[PDB]
């Protein structure tokens, strides 16, 4: 018997169980773990991986925890990390040759011999974020689920040092270890002794990418009297540019303390140390939540295999998935299909809900090669009464997209919505934070109140609405950036309630030429009658029949969890080009309103183009404008007024 | 929320929207507002002026067969009765529908004129399940009963009955 100091494992003995739970797993989870065909569940893995490079090994930990053998490990790297992975690094390499061995293969080894293997354990269980980390949390796996609001530069870090020799030709090379440079004084006396003249040159030493990333983390509970807390975290080299501003996160890795320097004089430390995550893994995307615009974040994707690492960008979907998805486009009522099961608790209002479907896919993007770009958006307005959807539409909305901050009245103003400068505390320098809008270069920026926003606040999103970018001219910054959001907003008229005796014009109490900018309106009005509200009532009540609703199943709609694959497929994969037949009915139904403004023409192609990518059609046909049309005019009841 | 009206008291030749300065978007999220608000009367006021003389006479509160409940133990109760998750019954259920669609069909095609205010919604519908499950919870029962909403629609009508005064 072997054992580590202050330690429970024994090298020997995790190596032959790692192993024979590696040669041994079928989704026993599965069979044991509850109440919920494969086989070999790691080993087709594994010999997916050699030929294709990714010397990543990313890890379901809950594998252990429900697996015969291995519960006597769980708790180990759990609560061992830096030492249990260490083993794994070893034992991996050793369960890759034994695939070589066993098989008449071709020179593999010419490689593998000297090549590294690593793990990155995600699965694991849910924490109160900082606070819960007590002490006795120090150096254990943790995660983290949030954002992020900055990403600092890339740091460089010491990981071969170099010295060279005022004399006598020759130099010296020391290897960090934890921490030090431990110089030499002697001037590696065999060749001659003076007593200390060398030199340290940085250029020839080999250096680790560091870089460090702030995280607003957001727990599953947090106890009455909390506030938002600005971790800081750091992530080393395969991870730099994974995450940035705006992503929400799933991150893994080892809660850690360290000391603080007082000042740059003295090296006297403050005892009360600071506390940070050095990451091990991210999960950069869920399936509750669909995935990031393929063409925005085409820089990236390319990055990734430019920086050899898999850490992965984009929802993996199996041909039994896309078989399925196809299988469903078929049938003649998706249309309507999706617009029920995009809000199973919210009664009727299918014309919103088709809309902001349409919003969701967002239509087409393209660019003249230089000089011109166009983007596939609507851009939304709730309007009518009180006492409706309109609150709730915009939490679906933020939980589904990856992307946005729900802004909201007088409390949110330019310096905040575009960047600002502020000072990092941490630090104490001057440093740029990105604005609500800038985080939200993506997805669905979500407003409310809208009317309620100064007269000074409008006026930045008077420029986004459609050039979809903000330009900056204060002190430390002069640029152009990007801000690819769509915007949706929820308003109220003047006075209150509604008062159809007076012109939505006026009624809304917004500008005409911004309300014209809005590429769909919503008039909501309530029109009260038995035979509506009374349904309405009924299903309300439904939800308190039992106490968690389960049997919201009832009037069949997709699951959110296919929903999300489905629209992350269609929106990634076709760009559907409007048919230069499909002009004669389009230009009519523009002048027709004319006898308004471009922007109806121009909502409208980014509308029907979307009704393409529902139905996955590569070119637009004749009749999905006709839906597109009607849906404006009976937006806003074009036929009572 | 404590408020008060345009003219510190109320004026009753003016139409509650228009003697509350508030706006109703904002109103409807009050699940009750109490219009509490003074009348003189010969004798009713007797009986305050009683005990307020009699608890400016000494601390103690009147000699009625009753104790005032100390605070510490009502929160005691309080605190079990939150544990408690109620759930409705089908009978209720389909009678708070009935009785908010003849509020809401009075409340819109007869009330919107003189004295009426605002609009029945969703949101007080909302209101009155809540107030009929706050109810249960007190009884410490872990359903709710037809008499429960009969009495949470009495606290939300009576709030304004006394507007007739
Ligand atoms: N037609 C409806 N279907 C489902 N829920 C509704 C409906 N009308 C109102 N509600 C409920 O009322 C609440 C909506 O409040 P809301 O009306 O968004 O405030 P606002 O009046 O500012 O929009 C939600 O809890 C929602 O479930
Ligand atoms: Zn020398």
């Amino acid at each position: 018997l072997r054992i580590i100091w202050g330690t429970n494992v024994s090298i020997q003995e995790c190596t032959t169980n790692f192993r024979n739970f590696l040669m041994s797993f079928k989704y026993k989870f599965r069979k044991i773990l509850d109440e919920r065909d494969e086989e070999l569940y790691y080993i087709k893995q594994l010999n997916e991986m050699r030929e294709l490079g990714t010397s990543n090994l990313n890890l379901d930990a809950r594998n252990l925890l429900a697996y015969k053998q291995t519960e006597d490990l769980y708790h180990q790297l759990l609560n061992y990390p830096q030492e249990v992975i260490s083993i794994m690094d070893q034992t991996i390499k050793d369960c890759m040759v034994s695939l070589i061995v066993d098989n008449n293969l071709d020179y593999d080894l010419d490689e593998i011999e000297t090549k590294f293997y690593k793990v990155r354990p995600y699965n694991v269980g849910s924490c109160k974020g900082m606070r819960e980390l007590n002490p006795n949390d120090i150096d254990k796996l943790i995660n983290l689920k949030g954002l992020v609001l900055r990403s600092t530069p890339v740091i460089p870090d010491m990981k071969v040092a170099f010295f060279k020799c005022n004399v006598c030709d020759h130099t010296m090379a020391v290897e960090i270890d934890r921490g030090v440079i431990q110089e030499p004084a002697r001037c590696e006396r065999i060749d001659c002794n003076e007593p200390n003249s060398m030199s340290l040159i940085h250029n020839r030493c080999s250096f680790a990418d560091k870089q460090v990333i702030k995280l607003q983390e957001t727990p599953d509970f947090v106890p009455d009297g909390q506030t938002p807390h600005s971790i800081s975290l750091c992530v080393y080299d395969e991870l730099v540019d994974s995450c940035r501003a705006g992503d929400r996160i799933e991150v893994t890795g080892t809660f850690r303390s360290i000391p603080i320097r007082a000042n740059s004089r003295q090296r006297v430390l403050k005892s009360l140390y600071k506390t940070y995550v050095d990451v091990v893994h991210v999960k950069k995307v869920s399936d509750k939540r669909l995935d990031v615009d393929t063409s925005t974040i085409e820089q990236e994707l390319m990055q990734n295999k430019v920086d050899h690492n898999e850490v992965e960008e984009v929802r993996q979907i199996t041909d039994q998935d896309l078989a399925k998805i196809r299988e469903v486009a078929a049938r003649e009522d998706l249309y309507s299909l999706l617009a029920r099961s995009i809000a199973p608790s919210i009664y009727e209002l299918e014309d919103v809900k088709k809309g902001i479907l349409l919003q969701l896919f967002g239509g087409t993007n393209k660019t003249f090669t230089k000089g011109g770009r166009y983007r596939g958006d609507i851009n939304i307005l709730l309007c009518g009464d009180p006492s409706t959807s309109k609150s709730q539409i915009l939490q679906y909305v933020h939980k589904i997209t990856p992307r946005g901050v729900y802004t909201s009245g007088k409390g949110s103003s330019a310096v905040g919505l575009t960047a600002y400068i502020t000072r990092d505390v941490d630090t104490k320098q001057l440093v740029l934070e990105s604005g609500a809008l800038v985080l939200s270069d993506g997805g669905v920026c979500c407003i409310d109140e809208f009317d309620k926003m100064s007269d000074s606040t409008r006026s930045v999103l008077h420029e986004v609405m459609e050039q979809q970018t903000i330009s900056i001219a204060k002190a430390g910054i002069i640029t152009t950036l990007n801000a690819r959001s769509s915007i949706l907003a929820s308003a109220n008229p003047i006075g209150s309630r509604y008062n159809p005796n007076l012109p939505v014009t006026e009624n809304i109490d917004l500008p005409p030429p911004l309300l014209s900018r809005f590429d769909l309106v919503y008039l909501v009005l309530d029109k009260v009658d038995e035979k509506n509200d009374r349904e309405l009532a009924k299903h309300l009540t439904n939800l308190y029949l039992e106490d968690k609703p389960e049997h919201i199943s009832q009037d069949d709609v997709l699951p959110v969890e296919f929903l999300t694959m489905y629209i992350s497929y269609a929106k990634e994969h076709i760009h559907p080009i409007i048919t230069e037949a499909a002009k004669t009915e389009l230009v009519r139904a523009y002048v027709g309103m004319r006898k308004a403004t471009t922007r109806q023409l121009e909502s409208m192609i980014r509308l029907a183009e979307a009704h393409a990518k529902m139905k996955l059609k590569n070119v637009v046909e004749l009749e999905d404008v006709q839906e597109a049309v009607r849906l404006i005019r009976s937006a806003i009841k074009d036929y009572a007024t | 929320a404590a408020a008060n009206p345009l003219y510190g008291r109320y004026n009753p030749r003016l139409s509650p929207l228009d003697n509350i300065n508030l706006p109703a978007a904002l109103l409807s999220r009050f699940d009750i507002l109490f219009l509490m608000l003074d009348i003189p009367s010969r004798d009713d006021d007797e009986k305050l002026a009683e005990h307020v003389t009699y608890v400016h006479m000494h601390n103690k509160q009147p000699d009625l067969d009753f104790t005032p409940v100390e605070p510490s133990k009502m929160r005691e109760y309080i605190a079990y009765a939150k544990t408690k998750r109620p759930v409705m019954s089908e009978a209720v259920n389909d009678y708070v529908v009935q009785a908010y669609i003849r509020l809401r069909q009075d409340s819109k095609r007869e009330m919107d004129s003189k004295f009426s205010f605002g609009q029945a919604t969703p949101r007080t519908l909302l209101g009155i399940i809540r107030l009929s499950q706050a109810l249960a919870k007190l009884r410490l029962a872990d359903m709710v009963d037809i008499d429960d909403v009969e009495e949470a629609l009495r606290l939300v009508r009576v709030s304004k009955e006394s507007l007739y005064q």
